[PDB]
RNA sequence: ACUCUGGUUUCUCUUCAGAUCGCAUAAAUCUUUCGCACUAAAGAUUUCCGUGGAGAGGAACAACUCUGAGU
């Protein structure tokens, strides 16, 4: 859910 | 000539049976390889501990049911037990997990302990306000001494002789000394130029920074 | 975080605009990497449970679905635009245009008031809702 | 002009850091060793014309491969748009400051090469050629127009202007009065050569790259959420992520109001992570509030939202500090000693007795006023 | 399906992809049109660039590595911050990771010495206050009892 | 007054160089500095502009004028 999107955003920043 | 008056009166011997950890990000095989190849071995690096930096625990920053006063107290025995052999301590060295463990090989006649009550935060430098519940009448470090020469040190009943407390904010702070005078028994607290009288129970109340104890 | 579900597919975003008609649909075309879009997402989360009964806010990534940034020409790092029942309402901010907010609104009350005014204008059918704010200036002193 | 030249000399002298020890690699010799380069010998005018043509071709390639066919680069290297364009094409027509600086440098080089060609084509005399070079170097910021592309070049332009003023005011004396015949251009040539040598690495890096193939709170919250979510299993990340976020929010609001955060049903590592995040956020908030209060006291430019947030944070910090001070006063007991308090009370009693102040009684049942 | 299906119109040239220095990002030459001759030319150009960049490359690299190591002492990544906790956090069992409730639901007596000091000070003051001459006192019992002596 | 290793020029590579490496002088990034930074200073870093030292290899033409050395 939101965990995957949050991890994706974090990995790029 | 290392046998100076200061080195003989206030410097002791500590035997740091220190070790290191192999890696946090490695499997069982890679960790055990370094544990067995002396890459995470335990060694005795005994040195001369002129001052024992007994580190106080950080304040919980949270209230509780007990402790009507919101100042987190702490017993001296628990504080000084860290230097004992059993209590292991970790050092966050560069690219390594230095998990060490200290042990007091020999106690000096006048042990000097300086509790590091001030640290540096991620954006400032805060001072830990935890109190050190240290009895100022009698205490023994034989419960934290090294097992090898535990009976070698005949005298272990040490009593605090002088305490220096740094009251106030870290930036703007005052340095007061609470010293237990000899001859009489009154533990007078001395300002920069003002000499007062401090109750012995009140000595253990102010957050001490540097303490010097006589082993008697 | 970013609890607001970002419509990854462009056609999915368009269908979401056609999904709800009785409330306000706000799409945040800002890319989630930039700190400005992070502040916009925080402001949305402040009004996430407030304007929910009157609006449905969705996030968007111009890198994921580029058609929105190439047809509507949303070149700002984080532009907030509105679409009500297949009608992109215009907020009379006074910044020369009215297609986007283009400002990292750090005031939750201002965003809530803007959302309420946009809903009122959409109910009244005014394609250019008069924003109860002096957005033409920095509003700082 | 003399004072400005002296200032430039003193600046170049005081900053005379001795050069570093390089490995002595020759870029020209390296390119010569490369099989993709030939060697010959030709006149400077012919080589300059070839270089101008090559630069024009390179500018055309850079303004044509990008599908921006709505603009044209003139033979004088002054690129002018062909016609009107849309906002999408306007953004497509974005010319970087590096591109503008390269265009200005190429225009200056082409102008110099063409002036040399005209000198070698019999169009003007050699003295006229020297005067033209003096004009193409000094007072050339107007002709080149490179100041807008890179504002830093204005210092070099002012230095060239000062050199021109000195050369003029020195040469144009006696029988030779004010006129255009001043052909002493070495100084401006040296200044522009130094400027080009300094500018070259940046423009070369840009051209090579072209042809290839304050917010601690939100950031910390995002990092903590990402760590918890990645640690959390897929069976628990469906709906309990919102629960963990709510727990973190409760912890944050707890530390900001002296209310303990007690979640006995939460894992010990989860509680430790929440406490670490709370401590980091508290430190960041305290630092931000102190900085904002300092800026407000100094007179910085703020807004109503920023002022409200800073006032709230400062009030919370002051309340926490006052609570801590009261707790310490209770722990440390009364600051005033018993003897000092007794002496003060005795002094006050003596003062009152000397003044013979009748005590103010309780309000009677039938007070007149 | 394009966005035309929604019936919406206007009112990589993004501003983030654009900048003042070096203009917009990306390469003007598409990476598609390559070949073996392109590979050879790129190899030659890269070799020339690397050769022309090795003058102070060793010393610069060593100094930069030392500077990065120094900055690692005062620049912990947000991830690094919680890295130690996140490593141990995985030790929570499935029952521990499922019982997490919703957020919607001898010893030191510090106050003892303060209370004793306050009591001693009050006793000393009262002893001093016992020497007062004409301090008045209005009995609350009498006043309250005689309060209703004039009530309607 | 005898003999003797010992020619310079030029091309290339590696390596070192805080010496005014250069009797010349730029660029960029960060940092501190008052702004509200072409028009500004400070500290650092980096890349160019091109050198000197030594070594190694190569092709041109001097073979002992020279000098140091073996009398």
């Amino acid at each position: 859910d939101i965990e995957s999107s949050l991890k994706q955003l974090a990995e790029r920043r | 000539k290392k046998k100076t008056i200061v080195t003989d009166v206030f410097q002791g011997s500590m035997r740091i049976f220190t070790k290191k950890l192999p890696h946090p990000d490695l499997p069982a095989e890679e960790k055990e390889q370094l544990l067995h190849n002396d890459e995470y071995q335990e060694t005795m690096v005994e040195s001369t501990f002129m001052y024992l930096t007994l580190d106080l625990p950080t304040a919980p920053l949270y209230k509780d049911e007990k402790e009507q006063l919101i100042i987190p107290q702490v017993p001296l025995f628990n504080i000084l037990a860290k230097f004992n052999g059993i209590t292991e301590k970790e050092y966050k060295t560069y690219k390594e997990n230095f998990l060490k463990r200290f042990q007091l090989t020999k106690l000096p006649p006048y042990l000097i302990f300086c509790i590091k009550r001030f640290t540096k935060n991620n954006f400032f430098v805060e001072k830990n306000p935890t109190i050190v519940n240290f009895p100022i009448t009698n205490v023994d470090l034989r419960e934290y001494l090294s097992e090898e020469v535990q009976a070698v040190h005949k005298n272990t009943t040490y009593d605090l002789i002088a305490n220096i407390v740094h009251d106030g904010k870290p930036s703007e702070g005052s340095y007061r000394i609470h010293v237990l005078h000899h001859g009489t028994g009154k533990w007078y607290e001395l300002q920069d130029l003002q000499v007062t009288d401090i109750l012995p129970q009140m000595i253990t109340l102010s957050e001490a920074y540097i303490q010097i104890w006589k082993r008697r | 975080s970013y609890m607001l579900p970002h419509l990854h597919n462009g056609w999915q975003v368009d269908q979401a605009i056609l999904s709800e008609e009785d409330r306000v649909v706000v799409i945040r075309f800002g890319h989630d990497w930039d700190p400005t879009c992070m502040k916009m997402d925080e402001v949305l989360y402040s009004i996430a449970e407030k304007v929910k009964n009157f609006a449905v806010i969705y996030l968007v990534d111009i890198t994921e679905v580029p058609d929105f940034n190439k047809m509507y020409e949303l070149y700002d790092p984080c532009t907030v635009m509105f679409f009500f029942r297949n009608k992109h309402i215009m907020i009379d901010l006074g910044t020369g245009n009215n297609n986007k907010i283009n400002w990292a609104m750090e005031d939750k009350q201002e965003m809530v008031d803007i959302i309420e005014t946009v809903y009122r204008g959409a109910r009244k059918g005014r394609g250019l809702v008069v924003s109860p704010k002096d957005y033409s200036t920095k509003y700082r002193y | 002009s003399y004072q400005k030249l002296l200032k430039y000399y003193v600046l170049n002298a005081l900053k005379h850091r001795p050069p570093k020890a390089q490995k002595k690699r020759y870029l020209f010799r390296s390119f010569k060793a490369t099989k993709f380069f030939q060697s010959t010998k030709l006149d400077w005018v012919e080589v300059g014309l070839q270089v101008c043509r090559q630069g024009y071709n390179m500018l055309n390639l850079l303004i044509h491969r990008k599908n921006l066919n709505y603009l044209h680069l003139d033979y004088n290297f002054n690129l002018k748009p062909v016609k009107t364009l849309t906002t999408k094409e306007r953004k497509k027509s974005r010319f970087g400051n590096a591109f503008h600086l390269c265009r200005e440098v190429l225009r200056l080089t082409k102008l110099v090469v063409d002036s040399h060609v005209q000198y070698r084509l019999g169009n003007v005399d050699a003295f006229q050629l020297a005067d033209g070079l003096q004009y193409i170097f000094a007072h050339v910021g107007q002709l080149t127009g490179m100041y807008r592309y890179k504002y830093k070049l204005m210092r070099q332009i002012r230095m060239c202007k000062d050199l021109k003023h000195l050369i003029y005011y020195r040469f144009n004396t006696g029988p030779v009065g004010k006129g255009p015949g001043c052909g002493f251009w070495a100084a401006g040539w040296r200044v522009w050569l130094f400027f080009m040598r300094g500018i070259t690495p940046l423009l070369e890096r840009w051209l090579g790259n072209l042809l290839a193939r304050s917010h601690f709170d939100l950031e910390l919250r995002a990092a903590v959420m990402h760590d918890i979510l990645d640690m959390m299993p897929e069976g628990i990340k469906q709906n309990k992520a919102r629960t963990i976020l709510q727990h973190l929010s409760e912890a944050w609001r707890c530390w900001k109001a002296n209310i303990p955060w007690k979640v006995p049903g939460l894992p010990t590592p989860i509680e430790n992570m929440i406490l670490r995040y709370v401590k980091a956020k508290a430190d960041w908030w305290t630092n931000t509030a102190h900085y904002n209060r300092e800026r407000i006291r100094r007179g910085a430019t703020v807004d109503k939202t920023v002022c409200k947030k800073n006032l709230g944070r400062l009030t919370r910090l002051y309340l926490k500090a006052e609570q801590e001070r009261q707790h310490n006063y209770l722990k440390d007991g009364p600051y005033i000693t018993a003897e000092e308090a007794v002496a003060v009370y005795t002094t006050t009693v003596h003062w009152l007795e000397s003044r013979r102040f009748s005590p103010i009684p309780f309000p009677p049942l039938s007070y007149k006023h | 399906v394009p966005g035309l299906g929604r019936g919406a119109t206007g009112f990589d040239l993004n501003d983030t992809n654009y900048d003042e220095f070096n203009g917009y990002a990306g390469s003007l030459f598409s990476s598609g049109p390559y070949e073996k001759d392109d590979e050879e030319a790129d190899a030659i150009y890269a070799a020339l660039d690397k050769r022309m960049d090795e003058r102070r490359k060793e010393r610069r690299e060593q100094r930069e590595k030392e500077e990065i190591e120094k900055y690692r002492m005062e620049r912990p990544k947000i991830q690094q911050q919680f890295s130690d906790l996140k490593r141990k956090l995985a030790e929570v069992t499935e029952e521990e990771w499922l019982s997490i409730p919703e957020v919607g639901d001898g010893e030191l007596d510090m106050r003892k010495i303060g209370q004793a000091r306050n009591t001693l000070m009050d006793m000393r003051l009262s002893q001093v206050s016992d020497s007062v001459s004409g301090q008045t006192v209005v009995d609350p019992k009498g006043y309250l009892t005689d309060l209703n002596s004039m009530i309607p």
